[PDB]
RNA sequence: GGGCCCGUAGCUCAGUCUGGAGCGCCUGGCACCAGGUGGUCGAGGGUUCAAAUCCCUUCGGGCCCGCCA
């Protein structure tokens, strides 16, 4: 069993994992970051990775010997720049400390791969929604391609700033999910589906204008929640119609909100298709996904040269030589 | 949005109904189907004022959220643009005036431009009125993304011919193109 | 259903008192109605679409005028001497209207001509590519929009 | 504005490891806000950064501190 | 036909008798809050020591009574 250590530094949740080629995760740990919701000329908040990667790696050292592993994979991209650099430098350090092969791994594609392994799906159309990266991606012409993506703000960032103005402490995900359980009036907001894409600035601006009038908290919470989730479900439906696939996946931290899951279940029930979401251990930011995709890349012979493992903060999903069908 | 083609004794009718979406709240579902069929009818009719060919509207009904229009026995743009590159120039043509009068088809693609005898713009399911340059730029971005994801093999020539037609019919194309370049790069730092 | 009767009468005489006779009919300018398609579409919508005018047979004028307003619809599609078009259902009412107005019975006026084309275009503010008969059909179709 | 950073290591081998690990990352920046030289001298590493901007210089030196600390704390 | 509020930065609304905050943004960096270069205000007419600003007509568009043949 080719043991691999994977590292996740794409966003505010550091992840360290080790996995095997048989299809199981030997170890996986995550640790989030909670910022004070803002910052002016701010120091980088990705240093949390630089602090907890040593701790998580040492804990992995206690659970498994530091020489036991065989390969290493780091989240090359896409993601926050400095955090990607931190996980890259840590992976290189471990790789040529142990003198082991290293590989850069696409964060999104790792999300799809773990969503596939944790579930029965074979080649699903993914809806990867998170704090700063929401997009639907498909396997077309031996490539993961972005079909519909936001244009202004991701769903996670949208809910984050909505909770910021509601002043629900971060994370505001479950807070909004529960506060919207009793929303009564469907506040008028701008519904927008620009082709495959989505705009989210207008939704937030309308919510802010409504809260200037000081309307009911739960009502606007429910209105924004339903509006955003309906827009995402609509672009997912039209992307699925474009693909004419049979399986759809939902990945990313924001998928913790159960109403998105129920909405997608209703959509697929009406469209006679099946649908999955990875568990929280694989529905956030963790090193297990990067480790798994590094093993997948190196198993079929796609070796990775150490020098050209340079990261790309704007790492598009269609610049990965996918050769594992 | 199901379409039924019927042959009335003097009318060639196509009834397009906007089926409700189970995943959405029935309140918001009804509201959005009503507003969307209203906007589609009004804009697809107002585009005739431009000279831009479009299907004729025989009647509408918001309460039943349906539009029954003049059916066209043609083929989709994508199924024919592969074997004919001139309809990209024609798309540039009939989008130039459409953008000139500041009405935006926020669903511009190469899949809803029927070619039976001419180029019919058969869908403003998301048409809007706005003078905002950002809306026009994002509409152009959506069209470019659609032509990419559909015909990557010929994207360059297809977009060049479309832009040639557009600049032939529209005169302020330079500023919207530079906004296109400035906005399509808005990914990360 | 009773097939409604539409007649294009040349040589028209204006007589307001007919409208006070309690007769279910409507009279319009025959040179503005495009063809039988125009009146058929207006009648069909006034039958189906939610009533908005104060009278059904005046709703016929409201529909075929393509305008909810009546105050200017009477101005723009009101009957004019020389040629008119009458829609009704009663043979006795037809005879009474024909006697009170006079003229010749010839439906062939439903055919459109270049002068009719220009008159329709200047009346309905139509400026765009499209055959005028179905363009006017559409212009009638979209009364029920804000 | 010049900035010289010296980093010491327990052994020459560890110094070579951290140098090779941060070598690619030094070249992995698509655009550098400041000129940077990153070199190895036996059991030491020297980071020489020339910048005309103080804020970006501080950001770069803090990022180098982060990556070097992570590298040395891996073992 | 007759009322209503209206029509003010290029997109956001007061400034009415009592005659500029907004926003790609010049002003900070990895959304967040401070600076503003950028309006002289539906059209026309009369009043004016100073008129969107006192009044009238028209132009759309939204809204009430609509008043029909």
């Amino acid at each position: 069993p080719m043991i691999c250590l994977g590292l996740e530094g794409t966003a505010e949740k550091t992840g360290v994992g080790i996995v095997t080629s048989d299809g199981e995760v030997l170890f996986n740990k995550t640790i989030m970051y909670k910022p004070p919701k803002q910052g002016i000329n701010p120091r980088e908040a990705a240093d949390h990775h630089a602090e907890t990667f040593p701790k998580l790696i040492k804990e992995a050292f206690e659970v498994v010997d530091k020489n036991e592993i065989d390969l290493i994979a780091f989240s090359q991209g896409p993601g926050l720049g400095p955090s990607l650099r931190v996980t890259a430098t840590v992976a290189r350090t471990l790789s040529l400390t142990l003198k082991k092969p290293i590989i850069g791994v696409n964060h999104c594609i790792a999300h799809i791969e773990i969503g596939k392994l944790t579930t029965e799906a074979e080649d699903p159309l993914t809806l990867y929604v998170s704090g700063g990266n929401t997009q639907v991606i498909a396997y077309v012409s031996k490539k993961y391609r972005v079909f519909g993506e936001t244009l202004d703000i991701a769903v996670g960032n949208c809910l984050d700033q909505f909770a910021r103005y509601v002043n629900l402490p971060h994370p505001g995900g479950p807070y909004i999910e529960e506060l919207a359980r009793k929303g009564k009036k469907l506040v008028d907001l701008p519904y927008t589906v620009k082709g495959m894409d989505i705009a989210f600035s207008g939704l937030l601006t309308a919510a802010m204008r409504a809260y200037d009038a000081g309307e009911r908290l739960e009502d606007i919470c429910y209105s924004l929640q339903e509006y955003a989730f309906s827009m995402l479900t609509e672009i997912t439906e039209r992307a699925l119609a474009h693909t004419n696939k049979g399986e759809v996946m939902l990945v990313g931290g924001v998928a913790a909100n159960n109403r998105l899951r129920e909405m997608l279940k209703a959509m697929c029930e009406g469209q006679n298709v099946d649908f999955y979401v990875p568990p929280k251990e694989f529905c956030g930011d963790n090193g297990a996904m990067i480790a798994w995709l590094g093993l997948l890349m190196h198993k079929n012979g796609r070796w990775m040269s150490l020098d050209e493992t340079k990261i790309i903060p704007n790492y598009r999903t269609d610049m990965v030589e996918v050769n594992w069908i | 949005a199901d379409i039924k083609r019927d042959s009335y004794l003097d009318f060639d009718v196509i009834i397009k109904e906007r089926v409700k979406k189970g995943y959405r709240d029935e309140r918001l579902d009804e509201n959005i189907r009503k507003s969307r069929t209203a906007r589609e009818a009004r804009y697809l009719a107002l585009v005739k004022d431009f000279g831009i060919p479009a299907p004729y509207i025989f009647d509408v009904d918001l309460d039943n959220k349906r539009i029954m229009m003049s059916y066209i026995n043609g083929k989709l743009a994508k199924d024919v643009i592969e074997d004919n590159l001139d309809i990209a120039y024609k798309i540039g043509e009939i989008v130039g005036k459409l953008h000139k009068n500041d009405v935006i088809h926020n669903d511009l693609t190469t899949s809803n431009f029927i070619f039976d005898k001419d180029l019919y713009i058969i869908d403003f399911g998301l048409g809007k009125i706005s003078n905002l340059d950002r809306d026009k730029a994002v509409d152009l971005i959506v069209f470019k993304k659609a032509v990419l994801s559909t015909h990557h093999e010929k994207f360059d020539e297809i977009w060049e011919r479309f832009l040639e037609g557009y600049k032939s019919v529209y005169d302020r194309w330079e500023i919207i193109l530079e906004l296109m370049k400035d906005v399509e790069r808005r990914a990360r730092y | 259903m009773d097939p409604m009767i539409i007649r294009g009468i040349r040589g028209a005489r204006i007589n307001n008192e007919i409208f006070n006779l309690g007769l279910k009919f409507q009279i319009l300018n025959a040179d503005v109605v495009a063809t039988k398609k125009h009146v058929l579409h207006a009648i069909n919508q006034a039958k189906t679409k939610k009533p908005i005018a104060k009278s059904f047979w005046m709703e016929i004028l409201v529909r075929a005028s393509g305008q909810r307003q009546i105050h200017e619809a009477i101005k723009i599609i009101g009957a004019k001497d020389g040629n008119v078009c009458l829609i009704c259902e009663d043979e006795e009412t037809f005879r009474k209207i024909y006697e009170l107005i006079g003229g010749e019975i010839d439906d062939s006026v439903l055919e459109i001509n270049e002068d009719k084309e220009r008159l329709i275009r200047e009346i309905f503010k139509i400026r765009g590519f499209g055959n005028v008969v179905e363009r006017v059909l559409e212009k009638i179709a979209l009364i029920e929009l804000k | 504005v010049q900035a010289k950073i010296e980093i010491e290591f327990p052994s020459e081998d560890v110094a070579k490891v951290v140098y090779e690990a941060v070598l690619y990352e030094h070249l992995s920046v698509p655009y550098r806000r400041s000129e940077i030289d990153f070199k190895l001298e036996g059991k030491k590493i020297i980071l020489d950064i020339k910048a005309t901007d103080s804020s970006a210089l501080r950001g770069t030196v803090n990022s180098y501190l982060r990556w070097i600390k992570a590298a040395i704390d891996v073992i």
